[PDB]
């Protein structure tokens, strides 16, 4: 597990990790939040 | 040598200069510049 | 293999898929690969330019996706 | 007002561009059975639409003759008529985060600088102390000036490197 | 495999395999549904059959008709 | 050690012939001659193209450019560790000894050599060239 | 054996190679390069090669005039300009099938015609040009001047007529006689035209060579000029119902300052452009007056660059040590030149479309669209070359030691800062420009317009505001009349100047909208990448952490070898070589902005560029795709129209556009050992083995077929778009 | 380089000697004149009935032999500013000579003239 963890902490993996959950963060606010033109 | 300009072109000035530049004269060009290119030292 | 492909393209478009009525067939492009693809011209006019429009006007369409993608690839 | 621009309120295009693209999709609504999945969503995409061309007008997005809301960039402009909550208040929102980012970068660089093999925890990202460097840049602005006013932010110029003039 | 067994479960839920089957010429192949987010849904379109999705070009509808696939159980 | 002369009547190693060797080039301007002593007959790769089974002692190759007889060169000092040597016939007969020319492979050091383009400054320490401008000499060698 | 084509470089001279052939006419005009140069003989060899591009010039000109005299119709476009179309020459082309005699016979002729997109028509008239005598009178005379600068530069190049480079190096007399002669008695010599007879000539009057010392200027003459009551010149103007050509609504100014254009010529009025040449040539003549020269008074162009040195030593040993960097360095000045022409050739173009100075030349649209894209373009490669020769003044010549701590070598210190802070602007200009166009598009094709992002242009709306345009509604200077400016104008240009610009069926300020904010956005990442990649290699011209003795393998050379991972394009030549393509891609959105904004502006439809070049997908189906309708049906299977010619050319720019990417896509090698199977398969084949090469055919050099390819892409760039530019212009 | 049945085959090889260019001995005047005439007979033939005027009635042999002549004078003037640009230095064949050379060029324009001639009067 020592060695299973290095490698998902390995570049490819935790940008692959990181972008995902930005990804969705973004996705699911406009999904509960739509057309966020302004900020109002 | 007419009217009033007394230098306007011939009618058959086309059918002469069209036809001597673009294939007689480059021809001379070519040739010419081909020998001197070629020209030994 | 483009050129190929702008051959099937044209050519069936042309020559084969179209709606069999009365008394005829009405090809895609009305039979216009004969006469119109002998100059490079015919390809531009009534291929390139001519075909292109559905995808130029894709936009607002389910098949807005390929106009997208069509500029994205240029 | 400002240069031309209507409010989209008061502006007749906008309120066609309303009245033709809920028709457009209420074109598409009756070719579909009243309770079919297909229909259900048209009813959703013709009531997000609604309040979308509402909540723009609310916010007092003046537009032109093209029913198009349009933006004001000056703060002066944007600020004096209201108008802040487009491009001024965002412009702030991004660069916070945009420095918060760079900021928190620059702390994980420096400390595997020295660390053993700096080379080795680039590819194999340290997730632990990375992990603790991400909080440390929300008050990035505070600790980089304090860094300005400390000459730490920069580095000497008689330490880089620079190419044979 | 993955890829292929993939085909056949989007064609399994999100297709109108069976609603083609019944009027093959008139509906148009569909079998990639397209979450309804950012406007994206515009994307799933009116393929026919009580279903709006993404009219698909890879021959697969026609391929599962020609294997006795009559439902979406197989 | 004696600047080796050509025998031009040493046995040519064995090859049907190729469209890949020498031209006008030969005649009207110059070709090479590499040579050397095999201790058995083994095919080798030319460096013109295809095998050649070298012959059991003496052996001579023509070719019409420096590198391919070098490249030969090495592959015989190395994948059968000859020590082969090459000249460079002249359309009139005149044979110049190219490699080594000296006896020891130009890699070993050996006394006798004077020193040919050396500049004795860092790289660095060249001057600029406005310095040369007009002068139709070269920053590095002025 | 050794040849004598490259008399100049012996070495391409003994070349065996085919390399000697194309070198020798690449190397031909850098004398700078040739064997047994003197700085003397390069200075008179260089001012003899300027007489011969004069020579050129002025028999280019000529033969304009001649053939337009000859073979076009000019009395007959004077009479209608606003119908007849300008014809530049006749086409005697032995291949024309009959349906191409017939359909090539327009402008009124009796053979297939050029109609001609220069616009020398619209200036000749209004310059006084009436009759095709006027041009053959003017062809013959320029023709003259044409041959005396030919012996000139035979003059200046036979002993006793050759300047001394002392001669070459007096800068403060050279630019005093330049600017009080050249160009103050060359302005106050066209005042002189302007008021004598171009203004006659509108007004229906022949002032020509046969009455010109008969006839008054003005009616009181030169009196109000000696009284100083010069304003009697300014009284009674051509009113609005004047006729260009006509005493109809004819004045009696010569010169004044009304502003605006003229009504029926829609171009500035001749007398406004009368007093403007004499003030602006007074100017000229008092400046000239400013350098010292034999006499005394004066002051030494060197004293004043050192004695402006920042007291803070902010700026180093600020100017000091320059008068001999830029007097001893001909690519210095070479670039500056360059720079400055470059940069007047745009405003040329952006002035020239907003206040036509030629009557009937909005009239004409093709001609407007042709001479705007014709001047930004030339200005883009002019600048190339100002970069260019200036990267070549690094390295040829600049003395680091002469130089030192002046503000030109301080730049090298902060080579970097400059160099990296263009790189952040460019990364900036470029990730927005572009998201909001795809933003934008996105929403198009999602059915949401109203979500795309259109930022509107405040900042320049002001300044056009500012200027007087009301339509804004800010009411700031010029737009509040009761402001000092607006005030003060008012008795003057101002009553005109606003009259034009507040008005909609021309070019003075149009109105922007946010589709313009991107496009001008678009236009500086343009301007800033272009720039960074030529201040790079200007920068880098002489020294780089990869190859830090670039001087001492000069501008041009291919790489420094595959060592040091890739030394590819790693020459300052290199950097001029990509920077042409960012030129292009620049002007390539700025001419397509022009066309569109003015397209839509002429059609009428002003809605469609304000809405459509929000989005990018507009740009190509609305301009593109919909102008090149017309150009591409030039020649179809059912016949063909006088647009076949622009439809053949846009094809051809096409491939030559094409041809020009082997040359930069494919590298020296395949080719090379391509030739070396062609050279075999001929000395073996018989009857074919008797003809034989005098030089050994080998492959394009590396540096050669980067501009090969380049040549042939800049080509089609410029075919391509002259065909669409004029074709689609001239269809409507 | 290679001796393969096609490049030494004693039939071809002999059929190469008696062409008009190897047979070496003839006088270059007369090995210009035979390959004159060859090259110079076919010429007209392309023009005839493939040219611009190959459909109208008399005057599309005319104009074929008429165009086949202009070429074969083209063809002239390459031969002789190959020669000198290739005998500079006039270097066994006299053909291959400068003299050599410009011998050939002229019984060549006079033989391949002669052949266009031949044509029309074949027509
Ligand atoms: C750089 C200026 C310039 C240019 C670009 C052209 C271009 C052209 N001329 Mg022209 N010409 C010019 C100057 C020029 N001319 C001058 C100064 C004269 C007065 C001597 C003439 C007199 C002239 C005549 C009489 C004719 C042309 C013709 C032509 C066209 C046939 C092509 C050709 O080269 O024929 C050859 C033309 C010449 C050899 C004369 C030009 C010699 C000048 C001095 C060189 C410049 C062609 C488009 C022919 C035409 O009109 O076709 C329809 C024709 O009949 N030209
Ligand atoms: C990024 C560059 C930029 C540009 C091109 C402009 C351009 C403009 N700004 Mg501005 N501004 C900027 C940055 C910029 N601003 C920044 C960073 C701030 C925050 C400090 C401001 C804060 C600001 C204010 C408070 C105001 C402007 C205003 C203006 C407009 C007229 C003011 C002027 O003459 O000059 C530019 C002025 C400034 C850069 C700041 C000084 C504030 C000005 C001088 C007071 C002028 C008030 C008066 C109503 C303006 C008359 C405009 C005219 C049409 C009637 C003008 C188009 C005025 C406006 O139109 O809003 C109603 C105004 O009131 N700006
Ligand atoms: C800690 C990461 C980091 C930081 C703080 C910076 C900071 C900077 N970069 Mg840079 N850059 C980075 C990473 C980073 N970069 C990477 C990974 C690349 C390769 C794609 C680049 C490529 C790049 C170029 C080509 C340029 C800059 C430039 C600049 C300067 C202009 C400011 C700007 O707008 O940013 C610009 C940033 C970019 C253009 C791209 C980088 C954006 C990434 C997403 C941020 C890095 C996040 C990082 C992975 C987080 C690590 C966290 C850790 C726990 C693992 C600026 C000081 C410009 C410059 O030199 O100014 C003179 C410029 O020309 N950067
Ligand atoms: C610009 C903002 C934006 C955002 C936030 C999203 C977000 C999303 N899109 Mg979308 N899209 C966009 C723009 C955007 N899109 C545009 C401009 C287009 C036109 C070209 C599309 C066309 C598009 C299509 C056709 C589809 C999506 C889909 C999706 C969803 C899943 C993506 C996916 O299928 O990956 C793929 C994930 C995997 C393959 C699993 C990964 C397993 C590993 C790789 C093995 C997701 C929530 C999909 C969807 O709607 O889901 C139903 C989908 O069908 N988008
Ligand atoms: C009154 C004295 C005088 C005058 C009139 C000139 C004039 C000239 N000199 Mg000169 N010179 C002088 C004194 C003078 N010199 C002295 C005393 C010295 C000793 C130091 C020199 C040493 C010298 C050198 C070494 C050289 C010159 C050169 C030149 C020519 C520049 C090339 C050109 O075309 O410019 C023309 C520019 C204008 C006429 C005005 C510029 C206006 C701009 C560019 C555009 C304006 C366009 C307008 C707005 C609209 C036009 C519309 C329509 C007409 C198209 C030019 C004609 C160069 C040369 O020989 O070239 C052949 C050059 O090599 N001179
Ligand atoms: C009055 C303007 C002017 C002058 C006097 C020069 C003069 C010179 N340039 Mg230059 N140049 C200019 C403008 C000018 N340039 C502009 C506007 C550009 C940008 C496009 C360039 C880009 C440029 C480059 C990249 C190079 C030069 C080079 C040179 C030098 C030798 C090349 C040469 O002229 O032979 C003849 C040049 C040609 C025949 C061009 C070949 C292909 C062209 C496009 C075909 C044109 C045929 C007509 C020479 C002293 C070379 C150099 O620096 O020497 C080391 C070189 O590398 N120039
Ligand atoms: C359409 C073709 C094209 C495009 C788009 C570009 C674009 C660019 N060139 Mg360029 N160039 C081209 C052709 C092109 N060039 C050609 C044919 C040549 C001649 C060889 C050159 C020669 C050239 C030179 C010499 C230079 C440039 C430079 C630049 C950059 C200028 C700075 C900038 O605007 O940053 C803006 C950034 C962008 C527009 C990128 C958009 C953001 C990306 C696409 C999003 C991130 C990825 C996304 C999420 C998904 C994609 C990846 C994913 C699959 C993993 C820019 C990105 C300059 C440079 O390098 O900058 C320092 C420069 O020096 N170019
Ligand atoms: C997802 C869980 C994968 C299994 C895991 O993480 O531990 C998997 C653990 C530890 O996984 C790795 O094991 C290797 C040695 O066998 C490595 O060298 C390391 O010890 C360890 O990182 O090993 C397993 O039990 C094999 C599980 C295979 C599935
Ligand atoms: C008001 C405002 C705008 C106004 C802009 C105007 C008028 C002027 C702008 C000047 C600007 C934007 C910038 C000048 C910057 C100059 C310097 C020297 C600053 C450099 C910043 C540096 C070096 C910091 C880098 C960072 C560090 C060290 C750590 C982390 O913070 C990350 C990072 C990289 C940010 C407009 C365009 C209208 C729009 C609306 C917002
Ligand atoms: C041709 C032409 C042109 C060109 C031009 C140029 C470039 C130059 C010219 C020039 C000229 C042709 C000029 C004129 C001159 C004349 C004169 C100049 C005369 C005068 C007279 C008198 C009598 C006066 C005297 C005096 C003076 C001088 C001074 C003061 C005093 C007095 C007044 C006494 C163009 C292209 C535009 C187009 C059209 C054609
Ligand atoms: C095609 C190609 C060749 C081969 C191209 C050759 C051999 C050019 C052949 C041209 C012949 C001679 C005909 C050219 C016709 C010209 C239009 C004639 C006039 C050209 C000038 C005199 C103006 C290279 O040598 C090369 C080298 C390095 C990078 C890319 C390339 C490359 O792409
Ligand atoms: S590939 Fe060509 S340009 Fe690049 S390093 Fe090698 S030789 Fe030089
Ligand atoms: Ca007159």
């Amino acid at each position: 597990m020592k060695n299973f963890t290095t490698y998902l902490s390995t570049a490819p993996v935790v940008a692959l990790a990181w972008f995902t959950v930005t990804a969705a963060l973004l996705i699911e606010i406009n999904r509960f939040f739509p057309d966020p033109l302004v900020f109002s | 040598a007419a009217g009033s300009y007394p230098f306007v072109p011939p009618s058959w000035a086309p059918s002469v200069f069209v036809p001597l530049t673009g294939l007689v004269l480059p021809a001379i060009a070519m040739a010419t510049l081909f020998v001197y290119i070629e020209k030994d030292n | 293999l483009s050129i190929a492909i702008f051959h099937f393209s044209w050519k069936m478009q042309s020559d084969v898929w179209g709606t069999v009525t009365a008394s005829g067939v009405s090809h895609i492009t009305g039979g216009n690969f004969a006469q119109s693809a002998n100059t490079i011209n015919g390809w531009l006019r009534d291929f390139l330019w001519a075909q292109s429009s559905q995808v130029i006007q894709s936009y607002g369409s389910a098949l807005s996706a390929y106009g997208l993608m069509f500029l994205g690839a240029h | 007002d400002i240069a031309g621009l209507t409010p989209c309120s008061e502006s007749a295009a906008y309120a066609k561009r309303l009245k033709n693209e809920v028709k457009g999709l209420n074109k598409r609504l009756k070719n579909y059975e009243a309770d079919s999945a297909p229909a259900i969503a048209l009813k959703a995409t013709i009531e997000r639409t609604q309040n979308r061309f509402a909540n723009y007008a609310k916010a007092g997005l003046l537009c032109g003759a093209d029913g198009l809301p349009h933006l004001i960039s000056d703060p002066g402009l944007a600020l004096k008529y209201g108008h802040a909550g487009e491009v001024f208040i965002p412009t702030f929102g991004f660069l916070y985060v945009a420095g918060w980012i760079g900021y928190v970068g620059r702390l994980y660089l420096n400390m595997v600088k020295g660390e053993a093999k700096p080379t080795e925890k680039e590819i194999i990202i340290d997730v632990p102390a990375a992990l603790r460097l991400t909080w440390q840049g929300a008050t990035w602005p505070v600790q980089v000036v304090a860094e300005l006013r400390a000459n730490t932010l920069t580095e000497k110029a008689e330490n880089i490197t620079i190419s044979p003039r | 495999f993955i890829w292929l067994s993939g085909m056949y479960f989007h064609g399994a839920r999100f297709s109108n395999y069976e609603a083609w089957l019944s009027d093959p010429v008139h509906i148009k192949p569909s079998a990639q549904v397209v979450w309804p987010v950012v406007g994206q849904e515009i994307l799933n379109g009116d393929v026919g059959g009580g279903f709006q999705g993404i009219q698909i070009t890879s021959g697969f509808f026609q391929l599962w008709r020609a294997s006795g696939i009559t439902s979406e159980l197989q | 050690w004696t600047e080796p002369t050509l025998n031009p009547d040493t046995p040519s190693p064995i090859f049907g012939g190729s469209t890949g060797g020498l031209l006008r080039k030969a005649q009207v301007e110059e070709f090479y001659v590499i040579t050397w002593e095999s201790n058995k007959e083994q095919i080798f790769e030319m460096p013109t193209g295809g095998a050649a089974i070298m012959r059991k002692g003496p052996n001579l190759l023509k070719f019409a450019r420096k590198e391919q007889c070098l490249a030969l060169t090495t592959q015989l000092r190395t994948k059968f560790k000859f020590t082969p040597c090459f000249y460079r016939v002249y359309p009139s007969g005149e044979v110049q000894y190219l490699h080594p020319k000296d006896g020891v492979y130009p890699e070993k050091v050996n006394a006798g050599r004077p020193g040919v383009n050396q500049n004795f400054r860092r790289i660095g320490e060249n001057v600029n060239p406005i310095k040369v401008k007009f002068t139709g000499n070269g920053t590095m060698d002025i | 054996a050794t040849k004598l084509f490259p008399k100049f470089s012996q070495g391409l001279a003994q070349d065996p190679t085919t390399r000697r052939i194309w070198f020798g006419l690449a190397v031909a005009h850098d004398f700078e390069s040739h064997d047994g140069m003197t700085e003397e003989n390069l200075y008179q060899k260089i001012f003899a090669s300027h007489f011969g591009q004069l020579a050129i010039i002025f028999l280019w000109t000529s033969g304009n005039l001649f053939h337009v005299a000859w073979q076009g119709n000019f009395e007959q476009w004077g009479a209608d300009p606003i119908h007849v179309r300008p014809i530049a020459h006749a086409i005697w082309d032995p291949h024309f099938g009959q349906p191409a005699v017939e359909a090539f016979t327009r402008g009124g002729a009796s053979g297939p015609v050029n109609i001609s997109t220069s616009g020398v028509y619209q200036w000749w008239y209004t310059i006084g040009m009436r009759t095709n005598q006027d041009l053959y009178v003017g062809s013959v005379f320029l023709a003259l001047v044409s041959a005396i600068f030919l012996f000139a530069s035979w003059l200046h190049l036979q002993p006793s007529f050759t300047p001394s480079l002392s001669w070459f190096k007096d800068a403060e007399s050279r630019l005093n006689h330049h600017l009080s002669g050249l160009f103050g008695v060359s302005s106050l010599a066209w005042t002189g035209h302007l008021v004598h007879v171009a203004i006659p000539e509108s007004r229906g009057k022949h002032v020509g060579w046969d009455n010109f010392l008969t006839q008054l200027p003005h009616p009181q003459g030169l009196t109000p000029f000696w009284t100083g009551n010069w304003a009697a010149y300014a009284q009674n103007p051509d009113s609005a119902s004047h006729v260009f050509g006509t005493s109809d609504g004819a004045g009696e100014a010569i010169l004044t300052f009304l502003g605006g254009f003229h009504p029926q010529t829609q171009s500035l009025w001749l007398t406004d452009m009368a007093h403007h040449h004499l003030a602006i040539a007074v100017i000229f003549i008092v400046a000239g007056h400013m350098y010292r020269t034999n006499f005394g008074i004066g002051h030494r162009m060197s004293a004043i660059l050192d004695a402006h040195v920042a007291p803070s030593g902010r700026l180093g040993a600020g100017h000091k040590g320059l008068f001999e960097t830029v007097n001893n360095s001909l690519h210095f000045q070479l670039g500056l030149a360059l720079a400055s022409v470059g940069t007047i050739c745009s405003l040329v173009a952006q002035h020239m479309y907003s206040l036509p100075p030629y009557a009937f030349l909005a009239n004409d649209f093709t001609t407007q669209a042709s001479l705007y894209t014709h001047h930004q373009y030339i200005a883009g490669f002019i600048m190339c070359g100002a970069f260019a020769h200036g990267a070549i003044f690094w390295i040829r010549d600049y003395d680091p030691e002469q130089n030192k701590g002046n503000v030109l070598a301080r730049m090298l210190d902060h080579k970097e800062a400059i160099i990296s802070h263009l790189s952040w602007v460019s990364l900036f200009l470029g990730f927005h420009t572009l998201g909001l166009y795809v933003h934008n598009d996105v929403m198009q094709a999602f059915g949401t317009p109203e979500k795309q992002i259109l930022i509107e242009p405040v900042f320049a709306q002001w300044i056009q505001a500012a200027h007087g345009k009301a339509f804004y509604g800010f009411d700031l200077l010029l737009s509040s009349s009761s402001s000092s400016a607006a005030s003060a104008s008012q008795t003057l240009w101002l009553p005109g100047w606003l009259d034009a610009i507040n008005n909609n069926q021309n070019s003075l300020f149009l109105t922007i909208g946010p589709g313009d904010f991107l496009v001008h956005h678009a236009i500086a990442l343009g301007l800033h990448t272009t720039t960074l990649i030529l201040v790079k290699g200007a920068l880098d011209a002489r020294g780089s952490k990869l190859m830090p003795d670039k001087k001492d393998f000069g501008y041009s050379f291919p790489c420094d070898g595959p060592g040091r991972g890739g030394t590819c394009d790693i020459s300052a030549y290199d950097a001029f070589y990509l920077a042409v393509f960012w030129m292009l891609n620049t002007i390539g959105w700025v001419t397509f902005y022009f066309h569109w904004k003015h397209l839509t502006l002429w059609q009428g439809n002003v809605s469609q560029f304000d809405e459509s070049s929000t989005y990018l997908m507009g740009w190509l189906r609305d301009y593109l795709w919909l102008n090149s309708s017309q150009l591409i049906n030039g020649y179809n299977p059912f016949g063909m129209n006088s647009l076949s010619v622009w439809a053949w050319i846009f094809l051809f720019g096409h491939l030559v556009y094409a041809t020009g990417f082997m040359f930069l896509i494919s590298w020296r090698g395949y080719w090379q050992e391509l030739i070396e199977t062609l050279v075999w398969a001929h000395e073996k084949t018989p009857l074919a083995n008797l003809v034989y090469w005098k030089d050994k055919p080998v492959a394009l050099s590396i540096v050669q077929a980067r501009l090969v390819g380049l040549t042939h892409f800049s080509v089609g760039y410029v075919f391509t778009y002259a065909a669409f530019l004029i074709a689609s212009t001239s269809g409507k | 380089m290679l001796e393969t049945p096609v490049t030494s085959t004693p039939e071809v090889a002999s059929y190469l000697s008696n062409l008009p260019a190897y047979r070496t001995g003839v006088a270059p005047l007369l090995r210009g004149v035979e390959i004159g005439r060859a090259h110079g007979f076919f010429l007209p033939g392309p023009f005839i009935k493939l040219g611009p005027l190959r459909n109208v009635e008399g005057a599309a042999e005319i104009a074929g032999c008429l165009s086949a002549a202009g070429l074969v004078i083209i063809l002239a003037a390459a031969l002789s500013i190959y020669g000198s640009a290739m005998f500079q230095g006039e270097p066994r064949d006299p053909l291959q000579s400068a003299e050599g050379w410009n011998e050939f060029t002229s019984g060549f324009t006079v033989g391949a003239l002669s052949g266009v001639a031949w044509a029309f009067a074949c027509t």
